[PDB]
């Protein structure tokens, strides 16, 4: 239309780069460290929490079978 | 009018009968929704007993609360697939 | 009656628009009379056709029994059995309601070829709507993949600068993954000789075979919701597709994956679904958390909304794999609530700002409330709907989905509550910037929201709040249909 | 004073010190409107509200506990 | 005196994109 | 009558929101003030019926959630706890709206301001009157929504915009924990209704009770600005002063206290959570007062006082003295709203509109009415005997020693220091603003005049409430044996009697001696020996001054470490996962693989007799070779592709 936006070359260069980060990504040691953490380490941690407590938490209408308050008091002196 | 549950068990039918398996599936669903209706009625009694009794609610509503805590685990919809596809006695 | 009329009427509509607009191609070089005002008459006929499709499902809704167990309106057409239940009925109506909205959102922002676009929109809507009423696996797959042909051409013709990248992504990500789902369907037809819903629901397969069939189907479903790590197609497709394509993609196409779980996994592979639920929960939880943190760093307005959709559909996946009525109903309500809010956010971000400034970079926009107050009201209102603020259908969907996960798995299902915090982090970071500070120095003052764009925003907001305040309009229909999906043997 | 650009920015809340010329006329209509269904709130509230501590007698509750026992 | 925030790389390489010292604009 | 108390402020919000363009600036403000006043008179009528006659009201609009056993209704019930909470909310809201009529008279956007202010009032009424937790959560969220719009009201100011986001996101962090507690409540009890859940408190597992209330405790910290989630509280000063007078007195900062007092039938059956509430309250009382003694913005000093007093309510809840916490909650809303109102009076009166007490001085004569309101409100805050703060705060501090536990003894000293620091920062604020030598230009003092009567009127009304109010209402909440069954106290936890009879008389006046004696010593140093407060000389004093002036360096630690690393994780996921490995195992990686393979195959299509004859004869080896060698031929072929 009437070009209602004042196009900024530095904005366009910056925006074009942010869309195209994949071109310059290298699977170096730094990238490998983050890939292992996000896609192997953390899923394993949640993986072991999910199956450890699979059916081990019957928490529907769970009852209290033990007293909360002490009957007798014993001084510290 | 008010339709009724065609009481039909999986244990008394041939699954190759398409209409009979449909009734047993519906029959199990309708009995579970009634238990949900009964549980809500019991919870209604608990709420009215708690409001009226005030500080007496621990003693006055003791058996109503005990019954609600017992019915809560199993007075919920369980589906028909679990019992249709499993034989408990084997 | 439903399927037969919904197909015959739309074919007559497709042929009618072709006959009128192509009668003058033969070196006439004329000026015609339907080409005036950007093919106004041809646009109006297609707009009317979309509304009439909503009237057809209504005639079958009046006779729908919410207290009947099983499929209703059972019909045979093209040697295929078609039927509807409570779950299917609501998804069909959601699909058809978005039809007029998709056409009206692109009423005057196409460079040309309006007849082609309107036909493709009405063609996409019917194929998706028919996918909820088929009653066998093969018919599900036929309608699941038939949408790729018009969607591929819709993006490549009417798309943005990177439309070529987006057209290839949608065609290859979805077709390759669905072929794995076809492998499982072929196995069902080989060992059982039928793909009928009711026939296969009663058969128990060996636990090893159920694992292979589940993985084949879940590959097709996981790509189309989408879930991590096969989600990379969606942000690229949403940023380049036309506004109507984004509305249908964000409103209907993603909901077919949840309906795939309801039909292709829960009633037939019930035993193996319980085994896979921890894996499903881990994948979905990380899909929710990762997509929310990634959304923070995005710089494209239409990509931010695209990543917001992935976070909420992870919550829908979590709810539908809960083995209780609370989670299943919560996932379905969240699907419908998302089906209105997400298209609205694309209209605000990629239909109003883009039609005025033709730039989706975040750095150009701030302080819009100074000269666009009406836009800011709708932007702020839909932002709080998108984060599950109460009184919105999103919250009712989100709260029941989170509750259903907690009941299903108290330990790991509690991580689903991060949707409450993380969704507000990236959504209110974008909204606080568009409505904050001085009106941007890179923008010229122009018109505010027009009557057409007000109309689109109002009729996507209204269903969200009606469902949010009184969801029993939806839960009454879903109650008996959802209760059949639960698998448990309590002794 | 300043320049408020009121030619085209007319939000529902007013936009920089907006008081229309016929504000007295509209104020009476809104005050009538506010008062009219403010009584409607009162009429609805008196009909719909109830005391939850007087709906059931204490004798009715004793039977409930024993029957549910 | 004035120091950059954390997680700000001291170098980067993104093809022909200009390379510049990171300036926290909040301190201007 | 019940529908009038709840929804009338919501109608005032709509009128100034959508009809502000049509009724103008003047009539929009007063019609909204009319809607709040209707809620005031309705609340007072209900207060007599509920508290004095034991009558409960309940209006059930319709069903909200009806998913199997989970049934949630749009019901609002008014009982002793709910109607008591409406007394500070609706009264202070009315006196803040009436205050805002003249305070905001120079603001170009006044219809929007009174729309947000009344919408905030409606949300708080919804929170305290809902019959179940979900209805409370609706008010809980929309309080955060309205606080976000009020703090960022001057949205052209970059600071106000980022402060509104900061308040919203920290509270949304609390909301995420509150939702989890409600999900766990449905899991364990099947309900969110108060009537159902509170009847089961004794029979439920302790761990289940602890999980739910730990989630409630985290949500309480965010809204009440307890330690850990208190950073947004001082950023909230970016909003207009009427917002501060409302949010920090009878509103959002007190929502966390209400959530814990409502849950008392459950909260009494988990000592571990009560212990955490005790310590978290004790730490925040000590830290707030220490920061407030070296703070220089007048609104920040009062804001830190609000955080200190809310922590006084938390320690009372920790020792299961819910009745004291509710009473101190009501009294604090009166004299803290007054302090914010009288602070905004001084800021408007000075023609430079400074907010820094270092630029004040010698104001007592020129604005004597503003000084009197601050003086009485400070004395009420300082729990001077005979005043309303004395009947609510002295008993809470003494209850820490009346516990006779290890934690109670530690928190007593923390409360005692906070009580002493309260006198110190009150005298310091009064000296710098009123009693110091003039630091402002001479032109300021010839123009320093009191504001109009509309600003003055609410301050006078709150001034009287800060003198007598506590004495009148003391017996309702603090009387021994007074029935308040909404606030459940377990018989094992009653300590009101040993608090009242067993404490030494030295401790009965110890907070009074340190505050009055310490305050006088501080006042003398400023007037006569100010050379001791040139702390820039000593390097250790400068570092100790800088540590508290920067608020225990918490805001720096939060932004520079937690928020920076939270955003960097998204960047690492964006770079190394979404644009990284998922492209290598995606389009970009497969494009390179396809180009490499297709380039090899393009070299094998050329018209040559020898080439095709060799391949034909080579294939004959498949007939000769035994079939077990097929996979070795397959491996050999992949080698040749390379
Ligand atoms: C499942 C199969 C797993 C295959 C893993 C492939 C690993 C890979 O391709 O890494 C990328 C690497 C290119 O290296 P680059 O990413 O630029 O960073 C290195 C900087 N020193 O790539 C290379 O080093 C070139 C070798 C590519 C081999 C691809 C094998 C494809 C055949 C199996 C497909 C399945
Ligand atoms: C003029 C008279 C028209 C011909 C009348 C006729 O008998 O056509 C056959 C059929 C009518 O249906 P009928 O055979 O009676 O029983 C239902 C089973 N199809 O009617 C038809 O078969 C019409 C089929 C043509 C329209 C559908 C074409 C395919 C549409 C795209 C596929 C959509 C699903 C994917
Ligand atoms: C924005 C944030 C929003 C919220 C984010 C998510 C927060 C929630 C994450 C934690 C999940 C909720 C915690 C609930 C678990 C507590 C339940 C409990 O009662 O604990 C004990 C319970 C079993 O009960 P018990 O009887 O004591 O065991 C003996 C059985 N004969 O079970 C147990 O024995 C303990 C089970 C292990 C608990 C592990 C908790 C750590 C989880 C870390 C996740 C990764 C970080
Ligand atoms: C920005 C977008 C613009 C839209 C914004 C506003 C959206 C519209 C707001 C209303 C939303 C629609 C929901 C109401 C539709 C009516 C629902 C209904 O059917 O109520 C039925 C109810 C009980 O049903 P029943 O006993 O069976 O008797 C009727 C038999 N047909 O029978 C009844 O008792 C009817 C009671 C109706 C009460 C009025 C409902 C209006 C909303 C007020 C209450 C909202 C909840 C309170 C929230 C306050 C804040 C916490
Ligand atoms: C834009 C608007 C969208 C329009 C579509 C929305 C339609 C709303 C649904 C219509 C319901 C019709 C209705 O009001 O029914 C009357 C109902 C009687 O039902 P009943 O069973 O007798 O009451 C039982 C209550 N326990 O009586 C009721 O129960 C209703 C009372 C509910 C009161 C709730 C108040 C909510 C906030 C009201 C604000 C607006 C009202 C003030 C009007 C202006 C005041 C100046
Ligand atoms: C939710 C999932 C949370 C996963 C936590 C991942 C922690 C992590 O990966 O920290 C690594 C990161 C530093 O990594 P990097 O920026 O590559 O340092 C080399 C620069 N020359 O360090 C950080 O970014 C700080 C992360 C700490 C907060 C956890
Ligand atoms: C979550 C999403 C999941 C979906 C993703 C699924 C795809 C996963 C597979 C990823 C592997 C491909 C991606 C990485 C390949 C990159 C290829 C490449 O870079 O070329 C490597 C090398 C040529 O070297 P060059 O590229 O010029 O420079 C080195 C750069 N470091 O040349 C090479 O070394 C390439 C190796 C030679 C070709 C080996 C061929 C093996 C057989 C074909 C593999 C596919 C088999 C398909 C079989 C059915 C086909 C009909
Ligand atoms: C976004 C990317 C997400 C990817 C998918 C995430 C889900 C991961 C599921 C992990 C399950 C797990 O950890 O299960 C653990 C199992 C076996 O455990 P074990 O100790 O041998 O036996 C358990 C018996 N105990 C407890 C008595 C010692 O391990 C496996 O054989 C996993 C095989 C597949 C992963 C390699
Ligand atoms: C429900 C099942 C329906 C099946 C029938 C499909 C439509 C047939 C159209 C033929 C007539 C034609 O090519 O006409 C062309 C028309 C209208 O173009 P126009 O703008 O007038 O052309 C320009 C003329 N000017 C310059 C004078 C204005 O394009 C359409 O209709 C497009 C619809 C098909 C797109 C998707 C193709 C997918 C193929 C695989 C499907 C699984
Ligand atoms: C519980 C649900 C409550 C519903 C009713 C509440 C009142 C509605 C007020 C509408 C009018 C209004 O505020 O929007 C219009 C005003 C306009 O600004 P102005 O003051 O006229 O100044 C005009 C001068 N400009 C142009 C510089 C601003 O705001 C804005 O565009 C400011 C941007 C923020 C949008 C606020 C939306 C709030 C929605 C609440 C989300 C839940
Ligand atoms: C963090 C730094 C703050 C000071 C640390 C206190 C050290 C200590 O020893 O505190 C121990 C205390 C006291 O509880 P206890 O001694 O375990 O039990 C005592 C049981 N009575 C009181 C019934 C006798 O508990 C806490 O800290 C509370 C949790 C951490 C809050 C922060
Ligand atoms: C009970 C608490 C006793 C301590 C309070 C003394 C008064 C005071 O803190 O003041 C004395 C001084 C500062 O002087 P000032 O009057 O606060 O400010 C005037 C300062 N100028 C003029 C330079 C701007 O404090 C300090 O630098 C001490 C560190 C602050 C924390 C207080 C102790 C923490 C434990
Ligand atoms: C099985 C689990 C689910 C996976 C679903 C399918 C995902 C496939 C990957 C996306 C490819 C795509 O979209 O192809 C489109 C891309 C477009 O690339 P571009 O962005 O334009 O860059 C390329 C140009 N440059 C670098 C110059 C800018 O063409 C290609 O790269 C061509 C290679 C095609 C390989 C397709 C094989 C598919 C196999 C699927 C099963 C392994």
């Amino acid at each position: 239309g009437p070009h209602l936006l004042r196009e900024d070359a530095s904005f366009q260069r910056y925006g074009q780069l942010r869309d195209n980060l994949a071109t310059y990504w290298k699977f170096n040691r730094k990238a490998a460290r983050n890939v292992f953490i996000f896609l192997v380490a953390v899923p394993a941690g949640l993986g072991y929490l999910a199956y450890n407590y699979e059916g081990k938490t019957p928490f529907v209408g769970k009852r209290r079978t033990e007293p909360i308050f002490e009957q007798d008091y014993v001084p510290r002196k | 009018d008010h339709v009724r549950s065609p009481n039909v068990s999986f244990d008394d039918i041939d699954y190759n009968n398409s209409q009979d398996l449909h009734n047993a599936q519906e029959s199990l669903l309708r009995e579970q929704w009634i238990r949900v209706s009964a549980l809500k009625v019991c919870r209604k009694a608990l709420e009215s007993c708690y409001k009226t009794s005030g500080p007496n609610h621990y003693e006055d509503c003791r058996e109503i609360a005990e019954k609600y805590l017992n019915m809560l685990p199993d007075h919920r919809i369980q589906g028909f697939l679990g019992y249709q596809k499993n034989d408990p006695s084997k | 009656m439903l399927v037969q009329n919904l197909i015959i009427f739309n074919i007559i509509g497709i042929v009618l628009l072709v006959l009128l607009n192509n009668n003058n191609n033969g070196i006439l070089n004329k000026k015609s009379l339907l080409t005036i005002k950007n093919e106004l008459k041809l646009k109006q006929i297609g707009l009317i056709i979309s509304i009439i499709n909503i009237l057809i499902i209504i005639e079958n809704w009046i006779g729908f029994n919410s207290n009947y167990y099983g499929f209703q309106n059972i019909e045979r057409f093209l040697n295929i059995y078609w039927g509807i239940d409570g779950i299917s009925l609501l998804l069909v109506l959601l699909t058809l309601i978005l039809g007029p909205i998709a056409i009206l959102s692109n009423w005057k922002n196409l460079k040309g070829y309006y007849t082609y676009y309107v036909i493709s929109i009405n063609m996409l809507v019917i194929l998706m709507a028919l996918n909820f009423i088929c009653l066998d696996l093969v018919s599900f797959y036929i309608l699941f993949e038939s949408t790729l042909a018009p969607l591929f051409l819709l993006i490549g013709i009417y798309g943005a600068n990177n439309k070529n990248k987006a057209a290839y992504y949608v065609l290859i990500y979805t077709l390759a993954s669905s072929l794995f789902m076809l492998l499982s369907i072929v196995i069902y037809y080989i060992i059982i000789n039928s793909t009928d819903y009711i026939y296969i629901n009663n058969i128990i397969l060996s636990i090893n075979l159920q694992s292979l069939l589940f993985i084949g189907i879940i590959i097709g479903i996981a790509v189309k919701t989408p879930l991590m790590p096969v989600h990379t197609w969606l942000p690229t497709v949403h940023s380049e597709s036309p506004l109507g394509g984004s509305i249908l993609l964000a409103g209907v196409i993603l909901k077919l994956a949840i309906y795939g779980v309801i039909r292709l996994l829960l009633p037939n592979l019930s035993e193996i679904s319980m085994m896979f639920t921890p894996i499903i929960y881990i994948i979905s939880i990380l899909t929710l958390i990762y997509s929310s943190l990634i959304t923070l760093k995005q710089t494209d307005l239409k990509v931010i909304i695209a990543y917001s959709s992935i976070s909420h559909l992870a919550v829908c996946m979590i709810g539908i794999f809960a083995n209780n009525l609370i989670g299943i109903n919560g996932s379905l309500i969240l699907c419908l609530a998302h089906g209105f809010v997400s298209p609205a956010l694309f209209i605000l971000v990629g239909g109003i700002l883009y039609d005025r400034y033709h730039n989706r970079l975040i750095n150009y926009y701030q302080g819009l409330s100074t000269f666009m107050p009406i836009f800011s009201i709708y932007l702020v209102v839909f932002s709080f709907c998108n984060t599950g603020t109460p009184l919105s259908g999103n919250f009712v969907g989100e709260f029941l989905s989170i509750t259903g996960a907690v009941i299903r798995h108290p330990i790991i299902g509690s991580l689903t509550a991060a949707s409450v915090l993380l969704s507000a982090c990236y959504q209110m970071k974008l909204t606080n910037r568009l409505t904050g500070s001085v009106f941007s120095q890179y923008l010229h003052i122009t018109n505010d929201v027009t009557n057409r764009e007000i109309f689109l925003l109002n009729w996507l907001l209204i269903p969200t709040i009606i469902i949010g305040i009184y969801p029993s309009f939806v839960t009454n229909i879903l109650n008996l249909a959802s209760s059949t999906l639960i698998y448990s043997v309590l002794i | 004073h300043h320049i408020h650009t009121p030619s085209y920015i007319k939000p529902p809340t007013g936009g920089w010190n907006f008081t229309p010329a016929n504000w007295k006329q509209n104020t009476v209509l809104v005050l009538v409107g506010f008062t009219a269904c403010c009584v409607g709130l009162y009429k609805l509230g008196e009909a719909g509200s109830y005391n939850p501590k007087l709906k059931y007698k204490e004798e009715e509750l004793s039977r409930w506990n024993q029957s549910a026992k | 005196k004035s120091f950059l925030p954390h997680f700000i790389p001291k170098n980067y390489s993104y093809g022909d994109y200009p390379r510049l010292k990171p300036e926290n604009l909040q301190k201007r | 009558m019940i529908l009038l108390c709840i929804f009338t402020p919501f109608l005032g919000s709509l009128i100034s929101g959508f009809f502000g363009r049509y009724i103008g600036v003047n009539s929009s403000k007063w019609i909204v003030c009319l809607s709040i006043f209707v809620s005031v008179v309705s609340t007072y009528i209900l207060f007599i019926d509920v508290i004095f006659n034991e009558i409960e009201y309940t209006y059930n609009i319709m069903n909200w959630l009806n998913v199997e056993y989970l049934v949630v209704d749009w019901s609002f019930t008014i009982d002793k706890l709910s109607v008591s909470m409406l007394v500070p909310v609706v009264t202070v809201s009315f006196l803040v709206h009436l205050y805002s009529v003249s305070y905001m008279s120079h603001d170009p956007h006044q219809q929007r301001f009174f729309s947000y202010l009344s919408m905030f009032t409606f949300a708080m009424i919804v929170l305290v009157t809902g019959d179940n937790y979900l209805i409370l959560f609706v008010g809980w969220e929309f309080i955060g929504v309205a606080s976000y719009l009020l703090i960022s009201f001057w949205f052209t100011r970059f600071n106000a915009v980022k402060s509104g986001l900061s308040a919203l996101l920290i509270n949304r962090f609390g909301d995420a924990l509150l939702v989890l507690g409600l999900s766990y409540l449905v899991l364990v009890t099947g309900s969110v209704n108060y009537n159902t859940v509170f009847a089961l408190g004794s029979y439920l597992d302790v761990n289940m009770i602890t999980v739910i209330l730990i989630c409630f405790l985290v949500a309480s910290m965010a809204k009440s600005a307890q330690l850990g989630l208190h950073s947004w509280l001082l950023l909230a000063m970016e909003g207009p002063t009427p917002v501060s007078s409302l949010l920090h007195a009878a509103c959002l900062v007190i929502a966390g206290v209400f959530l814990l007092m409502r849950s008392s039938p459950l909260l009494e059956y988990t000592p571990i959570v009560l212990l955490l509430i005790l310590w978290l309250g004790g730490l925040s009382t000590l830290i707030s007062g220490l920061i407030a003694m070296v703070s220089n913005d007048i609104k920040k000093i009062i804001a830190l006082s609000t955080m200190s007093q809310v922590g006084i309510m938390m320690i009372a809840i920790g020792v299961s003295c819910y009745n004291l916490a509710l009473f101190h909650l009501i009294c604090h809303s009166f004299f803290k709203a007054l302090l914010f109102m009288s602070a905004g009076s001084v800021i408007h009166s000075i023609i430079s509109e400074y907010q820094d007490i270092r630029m004040y001085g010698g104001f007592r004569q020129f604005i004597p009415l503003a000084y009197t309101c601050i003086f009485i409100a400070s004395l009420s805050l300082m729990a001077i005997p005979g005043l309303t703060g004395f009947y609510s705060k002295d008993i809470i501090i003494e209850s820490m020693y009346g516990e006779y536990t290890f934690s109670g003894f530690i928190i007593y000293w923390f409360a005692l220091i906070s009580a002493t620091c309260t006198s110190l920062y009150s005298i310091r604020l009064i000296y710098y603003t009123f009693l110091n030598n003039p630091n402002s230009p001479k032109y300021i003092y010839i123009n320093l005049k009191e504001n109009d009567i509309v600003l003055i009127t609410p301050m006078i009304i709150l001034t009287i409430l800060s003198i007598f109010g506590g004495y009148l209402l003391r017996d309702i909440y603090l009387g021994m044996g007074s029935p308040f069954n909404e606030l459940f106290i377990h018989p094992n936890n009653l300590s009101l009697i040993e608090t009242e009879f067993s404490l030494p008389s030295i401790l009965k006046v110890l907070p009074l001696i340190t505050g009055l004696g310490g305050g006088l010593i501080l006042l003398l140093i400023y007037e006569f020996n100010y050379s001791l407060f040139l702390v820039y000389n000593n390097k250790n004093l400068s570092k100790l001054y800088s540590f508290f002036n920067q608020k225990i360096m918490f805001d720096q630690l939060l932004n520079n470490l937690i928020l920076r690393s939270g955003l960097n994780i998204g960047w690492l996921l964006n770079v190394h996962i979404d644009r990284g490995i998922l492209q290598l195992f995606g389009p970009l990686g497969l494009w390179k693989l396809s180009t490499f393979i297709s380039s090899k195959l393009n070299k094998l299509v050329f018209l040559n007799i020898g080439f095709i004859l060799e391949i034909i004869v080579l294939s004959w080896l498949l007939i000769v070779f035994k079939v077990s060698l097929l996979k070795y031929i397959l491996l050999l072929i992949i080698f040749i592709i390379l």
